[PDB]
């Protein structure tokens, strides 16, 4: 119950990432709910500005969340942000491991649009999972909201649009489990990667688990290895077997990208959205967790 | 596992 900004009351932590946690609050002005993320300003690496900064030009775009405030108050650096829902691996548990491929279609057509939003902004997010796509509330309970910009980077410059280098050699960054082939590699992360990476999560919410899930490792860099090692020997037709053919192309078009290459984000979304209506679903928003009793 | 589901890098 500490004052921030001049507006905002602290209330319970709801969520903590790589650095700082993210806590219940109130704009007392506004008399609405909000999102505070705390960073200890005498952290050695000071990171929630940067962060700020992201947001900041991520700003007007749908699902991404507003910034309400930043600043530093006593021992914290501060962001406000707007309140979001349950994450999608949150919902996916709720909703016991299996979503219907109507929900994972709706899903798809959001998600593609997030990241696609994302590289209009210059950035990649190199982080693409189930725990960083939140749902909204109340009004905004129908958007997937992208969340969590602590390993997204610009790909291309923002004057000239000139695309970051070509590096191998890499050290894994983001999570294993959804990473791209090219980033096992230790290829340097691009648009493409963003996209593979959803392409995994998207097969991950059909199957309840991806088949590298689970590998027996004395480290983790032998646990990524052993991740690398299953990814690059599953063909995307095993992977896929039993759905939709849909998710097989989408990981052939996103594997198939050159380095630099801009992906067609619209044939992608064309794609589900095709198989959306051959099945006769409707685009209204009912996800599979909304109809929990 | 964390190892598999925590992103590493900065
Ligand atoms: N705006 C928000 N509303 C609700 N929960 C949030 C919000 N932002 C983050 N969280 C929760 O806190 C966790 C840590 O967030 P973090 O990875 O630091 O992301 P960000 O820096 O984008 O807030 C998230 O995994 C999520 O569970
Ligand atoms: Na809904």
């Amino acid at each position: 119950e500490l004052r921030v900004g001049n507006r905002y009351r602290l209330g319970r932590k709801i969520g903590s990432g790589s650095f700082g946690d993210i806590y219940l609050g109130t704009d007392i002005a506004a008399g609405e709910e909000v999102a505070i993320k705390l960073e200890c300003v005498k952290t050695k690496h000071p990171q929630l500005h940067i962060e700020s900064k992201i947001y900041k030009m991520m700003q007007g775009g749908v699902g991404i969340p507003t910034i309400r405030w930043c600043g530093a108050e006593g021992d914290y650096n501060v962001m406000v942000m707007e309140l979001l829902g349950p994450s999608l691996e949150d919902l996916f548990n709720f909703c016991s491991r299996k979503f219907s491929l109507k929900t994972v279609l709706l899903l798809a057509d959001q998600m593609i649009s997030r990241i696609e939003y994302i590289h209009s902004k210059n950035f990649i997010h190199r982080d693409v999972k189930p725990d960083n796509f939140l749902m909204g509330l109340g009004k905004k309970g129908n958007l997937v909201y992208i969340i969590d910009f602590g390993l997204a980077k610009k790909y291309r410059d923002a004057r000239t649009h000139q695309h970051i280098p070509y590096r191998e050699n890499k050290n894994l960054t983001g999570t294993a489990r959804y990473a791209s082939i090219n980033t096992h590699l230790g290829i340097e992360q691009s648009r493409r990667d963003d996209l593979e990476s959803l392409g995994y999560v998207l097969m991950y919410f059909n199957l309840g688990s991806l088949p590298w899930q689970g590998l027996k490792a004395a480290t983790k860099r032998q646990k990524y290895e052993r991740i690398s090692e299953k990814k690059m020997s599953t063909p995307i037709e095993v992977l896929c077997k039993g759905y939709p053919s849909e998710f097989a192309t989408y990981l052939n078009f996103c594997r198939s990208l050159r380095f630099d290459d801009k992906p067609d984000y619209s044939y992608l979304r064309q794609l589900f959205r095709n198989l959306f209506h051959r099945q006769g679903f409707s685009y209204d928003y009912v996800f599979d967790w909304n109809m929990l009793k | 596992s964390s190892a598999s589901t925590v992103s590493v890098g900065s």
